[PDB]
């Protein structure tokens, strides 16, 4: 209902391709051309040279499986560094005598 | 470094993009068929031209990766279509040629009408126009008026174009390395890779014939039963052993001898199974016809329809302001997206065909895990024969005894039963003749083995030996049958029909076995039954990624198509038949003309 709009967006991509897999918690921007083979690219397409990264179509149309789902995941890592972020507290009655 | 790395890196990056242009391409025909605009009759043809460009662009990339480095069977499937490089292996004049005939004869099959002899002023259309006319029509000089003036001025001026169609076909299989253009309809069994699962593509010739020789003693009774009706009528153009004339069939081209249902019933004494009548009752409409066929499909197991599904769905033409075709079909878009485009009114048949537009969709559900390429039937024969079980198990008394559209009171005997089967028999056992003989006659024209002056010669010559049907009047070589038809014009696969009727009762069948039927075939119903539903999923997922002779084997247990089946669901048919053709003739002859006396 918010993403997606009528002709399709292609601001979100996505990395199809890479020569391994990532690691633990990394993040890689690069756009360099992805070489499958052992085929030259130089940053030009052609044969065994692909451009990694490809768009998601999104329009109100499609099924409800496929339909994009913003996803946040929350990192909880304990470190040995002072605590700060805590639950929320409770206050009750003040009572006396 | 190896090949196969190449091959599918290939693979994984073109299922992207080329689902991704498929969407837009049949969102463009949808936008297109549901409203007549200047602007959807342009966008199909942008969308429609950017999606078939791109597989000739990606053709190129995909014949540099040879298949003997492969040792993948679904990698080597998915590059099986790819290979071909479809009308690029035509030189560009007969390339630029090729889509102009098929224009002009798609264009002059719509265009055609036959003007009235009795009222020249008045020009009817064949469709709806001559199609409707045909149907009711009882008189023998009015359905011969537009059954002999139509290829007059279409069968006569179409040879030429269809000449020139066979030509340019024959030199896209010899460039393939085809042996000619009979054996391109072929290649969609072709099976390779599995050891003893191989089909090769001449076996096809051999086993439409096999399996036509089983079915001409059902045929033969059926056919002297439907002459026996219409003998009192001409006993002088119809002959008892002779055959029947070719306007009568009950429609242009004799396709289906349901419009003969009328005069041939049994028993006129007795009420037949309408749910016509019960609806009206019932107060439905076209939301709630479609509802009731979606439990259909969770009895047996089967996921439900999704929600984009039921709200996108077009129930109705709104008047002439937006026009949307009435033909019911299945559009299958991609990602998820399911939509029927239908003119929904209330009948006894649109509730069945509820059930076949939406065997469509949920057999499309099972294989959507596919990957674009592996997105398809096994072959051409089981797209419409899924649909067609979902149908046969509604029309049966049982299931509309369980929703309430048939009294529970209703009696139930042979004499009921036989009407039933008499009328699917018509459409059944009508067609596979026909479909043998159109099929056959097509792969003896392009492979040689008929003169461009026999066709016509051998085109009724075999009609007699095969449907036992005669012209009334003679043709000679300037007339063509097969221009005018639908298929053969729009060149689409008419193999597809006769393969239907075998797939279709081996899966009707197999599925009663599963859930422990008892009694004769047409009294199973699969509703309620989990079980054989478990087992027919395991086909609908595979599609065309495993061989269809394979995915046969886990079903029915069967490696190819087989008559027994066909033979045992009208076995109730048969033994009736048998008693009432013997004061008849059983059987007809080809030397009987009703012109030759």
């Amino acid at each position: 209902n918010l993403d997606s709009k009528v002709g399709g967006n292609y601001n979100y991509l996505y990395r199809l391709f890479r020569k391994s897999n990532l690691k633990p918690f990394e993040r890689d921007i690069s756009t360099e051309i992805y070489q499958a083979g052992s085929t030259p690219c130089n940053g030009v397409k052609g044969f065994n040279c692909y451009f990694p990264l490809q768009s998601y179509g999104f329009q109100p149309t499609y099924g409800v499986g496929y339909q994009p789902y913003r996803v946040v995941v929350l990192s909880f890592e304990l470190l040995h560094a002072p605590a700060t972020v805590c639950g929320p507290k409770k206050s009750t009655n003040l009572v006396k005598n | 470094s190896t090949i196969e790395e190449q091959a599918k890196t290939f693979l994984d990056k073109f299922n992207h993009e080329a689902e991704d242009l498929f969407y837009q391409s049949s969102l463009a025909s949808w936008n297109y068929n549901t409203n007549i605009t200047e602007e959807n009759v342009q966008n199909m043809n942008n969308a429609g031209d950017k999606w078939s460009a791109f597989l000739k662009e990606q053709s190129t990339l995909a014949q540099m990766y040879p298949l003997q480095e492969i040792q993948n069977l679904t990698v080597k499937l998915q590059l099986q279509a790819l290979q071909q490089n479809g009308s690029s292996v035509l030189s560009e004049d007969k390339s630029k040629r090729l889509n102009t005939i098929l224009n002009t004869m798609s264009t002059i099959y719509s265009t055609g009408k036959v003007c009235n002899p009795d009222n020249p002023q008045e020009c009817l259309l064949l469709e709806p126009g001559l199609n409707e006319i045909m149907a009711n029509s009882l008189d023998y000089n009015e359905r011969l008026w537009a059954w002999e003036s139509w290829r007059s001025e279409v069968g006569k001026q179409l040879r030429p174009l269809y000449e020139e169609y066979v030509v340019l076909k024959n030199e896209m299989a010899r460039a393939n390395h085809y042996e000619d253009y009979g054996d391109y309809w072929r290649g969609d069994y072709e099976v390779n890779g599995v050891d003893g699962y191989d089909y090769s593509r001449g076996q096809l010739i051999e086993d439409v014939e096999h399996t036509f020789e089983e079915i001409k003693p059902l045929y033969e009774h059926l056919h002297a039963y439907v002459r026996a009706k219409l003998m009192n009528a001409y006993p002088s153009y119809i002959s008892p052993i002779g055959c029947l004339p070719a306007h009568l069939l009950g429609d242009m081209w004799g396709r289906f001898w349901t419009n003969l249902y009328s005069l041939t019933v049994p028993f006129g004494q007795k009420p037949n199974i309408d749910v016509t009548d019960a609806m009206v009752d019932q107060a439905w409409d076209a939301q709630r016809i479609f509802k009731e066929a979606e439990k259909f499909f969770v009895s047996v197991g089967l996921p439900n329809m999704t929600q984009g599904f039921w709200e996108n769905s077009m129930l109705t033409d709104p008047g002439n302001v937006q026009k949307a075709v009435c033909h019911p079909t299945a559009w299958d878009l991609g990602k998820g997206d399911f939509r029927i485009l239908m003119c929904t009114k209330v009948t006894m048949d649109d509730f069945l065909t509820a059930h076949h537009e939406m065997g469509h969709i949920q057999y499309d559900m099972a294989y959507a895990a596919q990957p674009f390429l592996l997105r398809n039937g096994a072959n051409e024969g089981f797209h419409e024969a899924v649909g067609e079980i979902m149908s046969l198990s509604a029309a049966t008394p049982k299931h509309l005894k369980s929703i309430g559209l048939l009294s529970p009171d209703f009696q139930e005997d042979n004499e009921t039963e036989i009407n039933f089967l008499l009328k699917q028999a018509l459409t059944i056992v009508g067609t596979l003749p026909f479909t043998y003989m159109l099929e056959k006659w097509r792969w003896m024209v392009f492979k040689g083995e008929i003169p461009k002056d026999q066709w016509m010669k051998k085109w009724w010559e075999m009609k007699r030996e095969i449907v036992g049907v005669v012209e009334p009047v003679p043709h000679d070589e300037t007339y063509c049958d097969p221009a005018s038809l639908f298929h053969v014009s729009n060149d689409y696969s008419f193999i597809r029909y006769y393969t239907r009727t075998l797939y279709q009762f081996q899966f009707q069948e197999a599925l009663c076995q599963a859930a422990k039927h008892e009694g004769p075939l047409h009294k199973c119903d699969i509703s309620n039954s989990t079980e054989a539903g478990q087992k027919l999923f395991n086909m609908l997922r595979l599609g065309k990624s495993e061989p269809w002779t394979l995915a046969l084997e886990n079903v029915v247990g069967a490696k190819n198509m087989n008559v027994r089946p066909l033979l045992n669901y009208f076995e109730p048919l048969f033994t009736w038949l048998k008693d009432q053709n013997k004061n008849s003739f059983v059987g007809w002859s080809t030397d009987w003309s009703p012109y030759a006396d």
